[PDB]
């Protein structure tokens, strides 16, 4: 009776509603972060850890996108057992008591999104919710990420309700994003402007003409430096440890094989 | 003597060489 | 039909008829 | 504690701490901070009797949870 | 400009079949997108990012792995080389006298260094069979020259 | 006992970077499609194509019977469709 | 708060004797810590027995 | 670019009420924007 | 339980996510 009391009460309830997705899946990313970097039975096990942080983030979008409080409270119960038992699973550490310590963070970012609820306006990425600096700079770090904007897309549109495609998906979101960059530029033009015909300043030209060069002279040069260095390198002394001189005379019978060693 | 101003030109600026302005 | 009101866009709707 | 050491010290009352108190009516309750409260002092006794050299986070832990106590009670 | 009209023909070819296909099977309008349908794509999609990443790790690391084959000494070569002028002592044995160490044996050795960490490490860390007995033979007869 | 390198380069570094390398560049071939999916709904949504694979084969038919002097005068309709986006919004309305 | 720092000598002064005393050092602090804040209040003179 | 984030915006909200019949519609209204140029240029003007 | 009819959409659709429509 009681549990069934306690998880009524976390369910139906009269909360409020937050949205702290933004700061569970931080604290994934710098999970998955410090698994990756913590490689060092092992290459075997941080594997497997790979692809459960990869799969318990996807499961995390799905909740959060489907809003389902009943769905997080499975997910949550489930994780933290499972997370715990994996505790006794160290046959393959500060590596894994910071890896513990940051999915305890998120395992109470996820607690509070169970008991407050699931607000209504769940749809709308964080970096783009402001148009400034930072938000730009922010925005255009994800889309660097090898495959995070893909991933986002292709998993928000399997949740999601939609009538469009994935194909179609694809290119609300990309307009969507390409517009964004541009409204940040806009916005950054409107707030700091630049007087009609002020040269480019010539410290900003140096320094991005600067990287560009010298990113080309490590495209070709550096390369050939690194590849000589190595190479040159060549030369162990060998010198003969004995002198064996088998003066093999009788041809039925080869003799005369004194012979020395080190010491002379 | 790069000023901060001049910095977060630099930094934009390399951006919109990569991504758009 | 899905397909034919994804590809009903004409150059009415861009009219600034008052977008607030 | 968790952090610190291991097995059937603490994965009880960390597991706890996230499946009850913080998947709770607004305050955890009374009977978690009671349960949380006895099975320290519980695992004290215990590891005094002897894991060997048994070490006290649970000192600091015991007197955190009276202390959190007292302050619910003054309310 | 060949190429120009052939790129511009498969394209409205591509096109031509899916207008035709949508006027055989219409979509009624605000149909959602058929969950089923959603979730086979989408899988597909994900199971190839993971096949990008995980999977050659797991390759790589289960053929890396596989390490580790039993290398025992045939011969107890111990040539006492002696005389400065002429080395000699050159009693040994071979895989006869040699005994490659039973299990049990094994448990033998590493327990009587036990008290020893390292020494007991040592012995226990090499495979059963893996430590071999020098059982080097003393006997000469070979007299010296 | 002895270690057989089944590695080749070096699992360490070697392969490692190497695979570091492959994630990157199979990351820019996936970018490749969902980044510039929005450049050609000018030339890939248009709502009725009969018109244009009409133009497209009778350039086909006009060079079957050889009569190539009209070939070069559709090839310009098709280019100038090509060039004019607002002409072919016209050219592909779904009805008329 | 002197109440209370005697409640912490207790406490470690059975943790740190390993023995049979030192077990009830132990019992002696968690039970004046649990029923504790009342004879704080009600022991100041009343009977501190 | 006001104008066109607009329209990508009530997308989303259109889908987050679930008012699915109206995202084909707003959709039909980016794919014109982005398949006449000329349009575009009307539509991202300045001031009006 | 993938229906035929969800079979060829399926396959089309990802047809459409790598070649038009
Ligand atoms: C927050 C930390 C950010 C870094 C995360 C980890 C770094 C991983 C790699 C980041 C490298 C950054 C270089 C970005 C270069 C911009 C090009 C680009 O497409 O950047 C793309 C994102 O693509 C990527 O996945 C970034 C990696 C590109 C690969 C370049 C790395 C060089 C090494 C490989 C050399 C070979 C190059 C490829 C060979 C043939 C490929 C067909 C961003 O435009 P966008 O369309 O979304 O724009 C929207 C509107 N234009
Ligand atoms: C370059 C796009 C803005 C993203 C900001 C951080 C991305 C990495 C650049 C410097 C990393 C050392
Ligand atoms: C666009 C060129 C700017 C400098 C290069 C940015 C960092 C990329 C790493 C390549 C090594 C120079
Ligand atoms: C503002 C950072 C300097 C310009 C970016 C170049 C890439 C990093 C090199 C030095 C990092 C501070
Ligand atoms: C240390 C030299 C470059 C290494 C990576 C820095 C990336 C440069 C970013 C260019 C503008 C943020
Ligand atoms: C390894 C982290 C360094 C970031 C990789 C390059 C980022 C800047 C390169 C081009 C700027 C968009
Ligand atoms: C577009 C992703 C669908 C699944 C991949 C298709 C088959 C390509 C071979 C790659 C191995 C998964
Ligand atoms: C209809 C075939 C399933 C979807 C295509 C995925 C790639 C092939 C995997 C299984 C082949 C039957
Ligand atoms: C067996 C997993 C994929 C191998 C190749 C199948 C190609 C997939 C085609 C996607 C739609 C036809
Ligand atoms: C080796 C035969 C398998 C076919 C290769 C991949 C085909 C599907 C991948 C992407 C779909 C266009």
């Amino acid at each position: 009776p009681l549990r069934r009391f306690f998880h009524d009460i976390l369910h139906t309830k009269y909360r409020a509603a937050t949205d702290v997705y933004a700061l569970m899946f931080l604290a994934d990313v710098v999970d998955f972060i410090i698994i990756i970097f913590g490689f060092w039975q092992v290459p075997e096990a941080f594997l497997v850890m790979l692809l459960i942080q990869f799969s318990t983030m996807v499961v995390d979008r799905a909740l959060y996108l489907r809003k389902t409080v009943l769905g997080k409270l499975a997910f949550q119960v489930a994780l933290v057992l499972a997370i715990h038992l994996w505790m006794f699973f160290i046959l393959p550490n500060v590596v894994a008591q910071l890896w513990y310590f940051v999915k305890c963070i998120y395992f109470a970012l996820s607690a509070y999104q169970i008991r407050c609820g699931y607000p209504t306006r769940i749809l709308g990425n964080f970096l783009t919710k402001k148009y400034n600096h930072l938000n730009l700079f922010l925005f255009q770090g994800f889309r660097l990420v090898p495959f995070l904007v893909e991933l986002r897309a292709v998993m928000d549109w399997v949740w999601t309700d939609t009538t469009l495609s994935l194909s179609s998906w694809m290119c609300v979101e990309d307009i969507y994003a390409n517009i964004f960059i541009i409204k940040c530029s806009r916005e950054t033009e409107k707030k700091y402007p630049q007087p009609k015909g002020q040269k480019k300043k010539k410290i900003v030209k140096y320094g991005m003409g600067g990287l560009i060069i010298l990113f080309l002279i490590a495209i070709i040069w550096f390369p050939l430096l690194f590849m000589s260095l190595v190479r040159s390198v060549v030369g162990v002394v060998n010198q003969p440890i004995d002198v064996t001189v088998t003066l093999k005379l009788g041809g039925y019978e080869p003799l005369f094989t004194m012979s020395a060693q080190q010491p002379s | 003597c790069c000023e901060s101003s001049d910095c977060l030109e630099i930094c934009m600026e390399c951006c919109g060489i990569c991504f758009p302005s | 039909d899905h397909a034919t009101v994804i590809h009903s866009g004409d150059y009415f709707l861009f009219e600034s008829d008052s977008e607030e | 504690n968790h952090m610190v050491t291991a097995s059937a010290g603490s994965l009880v009352l960390p597991v706890l701490v996230f499946l009850w108190a913080m998947l709770s009516i607004p305050r955890p309750s009374k009977r978690f901070w009671m349960t949380a409260i006895v099975f320290t002092e519980i695992a004290v006794v215990v590891k005094y009797l002897f894991t060997d050299g048994y070490i006290k986070y649970d000192l600091v832990q015991l007197m955190a949870l009276f202390f959190h106590r007292s302050q619910l009670l003054c309310y | 400009s060949w190429m120009c009209v052939e790129d511009i023909y498969a394209n409205i070819f591509i096109i031509k079949c899916s207008r035709e296909t949508e006027k055989k099977y219409p979509q009624p309008k605000g149909q959602k997108k058929k969950k089923i349908v959603k979730y086979g794509m989408g899988g597909l999609i994900i199971l190839f990012l993971i096949a990008i990443i995980w999977f050659p790790l797991l390759f790589m690391s289960l053929v890396r792995s596989v390490v580790g084959v039993v290398n025992q000494p045939i011969d107890v070569t111990v040539t006492l080389k002696l005389g400065g002028y002429e080395p000699l002592f050159t009693m040994s044995a071979q895989q006869p006298s040699i005994i490659p160490f039973t299990a049990q044996a094994y448990e033998e050795l590493s327990r009587q260094f036990d008290p020893q960490p390292l020494a007991m490490q040592f012995i226990s860390q090499y495979s059963p069979e893996d430590i071999v007995t020098a059982q080097i033979e003393g006997s000469s007869g070979a007299l010296w020259r | 006992k002895v270690s057989p390198p089944s590695l080749g380069f070096l699992a360490g570094y070697g392969i490692m970077g190497l695979y570091v390398s492959i994630v990157l560049v199979i990351g820019k071939f996936v970018r490749g499609f969902f980044s510039e999916i929005s450049h050609s709904i000018m030339f890939e949504e248009l709502p009725c194509v009969d018109r244009i694979l009409k133009l497209c084969q009778d350039i086909f038919l006009v060079r079957e019977t050889r009569e190539l002097e009209l070939e070069e005068e559709l090839y310009a309709k098709l280019i100038f469709l090509y060039r004019s986006p607002e002409t072919m919004i016209k050219w592909t309305r779904e009805k008329e | 708060y002197l109440f209370w720092l005697v409640l912490v000598v207790v406490f470690v002064t059975g943790a740190t004797r390993i023995s049979i005393f030192g077990l009830g050092y132990l019992l002696a602090c968690f039970y004046l810590l649990l029923f504790g804040t009342a004879l704080l209040q009600r022991d100041t003179r009343a009977r501190l027995v």
